[PDB]
């Protein structure tokens, strides 16, 4: 099998704003195979009520999902996506930067 | 404009213990409309749009009874794969399938197609003119001449040129209030200094739909890709997608360049300048 | 609307 690891971008359904309730979403791509495990993460702990998109894949066969949570973006608090997958050798946390 | 009806299907083997994990996603353009997952407690398709919501028993139960026969086919499948490529009883391994039709502005049909993948490989397609197969290796050759058999080719082109359009036709309609509206993007600029004599710019494009769009950057009214950064498209989770292009520039110099954005549902294309 | 089950396993 080709192994195909994760491409991963950690974004705001809306445009942040400190204090106002928004969505955080980690959207994971370009993967295979499909078994995958994404937390999403406050100040490094691990969020638990997060909902996953349907497993669907892109004209090469790869792999996408969206996973997300309801949040409220501060001056302080960190948020991230933690994804762990085959093809790597330890889980790759890739921070939610506001601006990206 | 055109539009699209279109199903993605996966099946992954659990060598372990028990049968393979089923998700089946159905589409019409970038909306999804149905899911169907084997490991949920429904076992039925499921609506996933407020506009299928309205069909009755008889579709859904005829939608159920198809998608779980499909995830049998697809059990067989991952069966003989591992027999055919030699391989261990061990593993895991992955069936994937899509098919749909496309008809144009006029809502008649303009293609169809179907595509299967073993471990994420192509196996074997029905060619565009959707009378024959392409085949990668001598094992999808093994079945390319069981589906010739079988006449395959000719009940999907039944499918493709027929049902598939009528029924992509009825959810056209019946979804009309979503399906054939187009949400331009929303579209604006950002700056971030990277440094005290260069700037980034950022083209924001937001809640559009359908997904398809492109950001381009100019300099002095000339493409520019050095220095640029395109990210993927990628879901909003509403329903809409977001997509951003950025280009480094020296500091003083963001008014040379413009970020173009094309869509369907803009008439004219944008032009953004940082001023 | 679905194709029905109409191929043969591989």
């Amino acid at each position: 099998m080709i192994q195909r690891t994760p491409k991963i971008q950690v974004y705001s359904r809306h445009p942040a704003e400190n204090g106002k309730s928004n969505f955080l979403n980690c959207y994971v791509s370009g993967f295979h195979p499909s078994d995958i495990e994404v937390d999403l993460l406050k100040n490094g702990e691990r969020i638990e009520k997060v909902e996953h998109s349907d497993l669907s894949f892109s004209k090469d066969w790869s792999f996408y999902l969206l996973y997300y949570t309801e949040f409220t973006p501060t001056e302080k608090d960190e948020y991230a996506c933690r994804v762990n997958h085959v093809t790597l050798s330890q889980p790759k946390i890739v921070k939610w930067d506001r601006d990206m | 404009g055109s539009h699209s009806m279109r199903y993605f299907f996966t099946s992954v083997s659990r060598p372990g213990r028990g049968e393979p994990r089923f998700i089946a996603v159905g589409y019409v353009d970038d909306t999804q409309f149905v899911r169907f997952d084997s490991d949920a407690a429904s076992q039925r398709m499921e609506p996933r749009a407020p506009w299928i919501e309205q069909e009755g028993p008889e579709y859904w139960d005829g939608e159920t009874r198809k998608v779980k026969a499909h995830s049998q086919t697809h059990r067989v499948d991952l069966g003989t794969l591992r027999g055919y490529y030699n391989q261990s009883e061990a593993g895991s391994h992955t069936v994937q399938r899509m098919c749909g039709c496309d008809v144009g502005s006029d809502w008649r049909f303009l293609r169809g197609y179907h595509q299967y993948a073993y471990d994420g490989k192509d196996y074997i397609a029905l060619k565009e003119d959707l009378r024959s197969w392409t085949a990668a290796d001598m094992a999808a050759q093994t079945t390319k001449h069981k589906w010739e058999a079988a006449h395959v080719a000719e009940q999907l082109r039944a499918y493709l040129e027929g049902t598939c359009v009528e029924w992509l036709r009825r959810y056209l309609e019946n979804g009309k209030e979503t399906l054939q509206r187009t949400d331009a993007p929303k579209t604006h600029m950002t700056h971030h200094a990277v440094s005290d004599h260069e700037a980034t710019l950022r083209c924001w494009a937001l809640s559009f739909y359908p997904a398809e769009i492109t950001l381009t950057w100019q300099r002095d009214g000339e493409d520019q890709t050095q220095d640029t950064e395109l990210v993927e498209t990628r879901p909003a989770g509403d329903g809409t997608f977001q997509k951003w292009a950025a280009v480094v520039v020296p500091s003083g110099q963001e008014q040379r360049y413009t970020c173009h954005v094309q869509h369907e549902g803009l008439p004219k294309p944008l032009t953004l300048r940082w001023e | 609307f679905l194709p029905s089950d109409f191929f043969p396993s591989v």
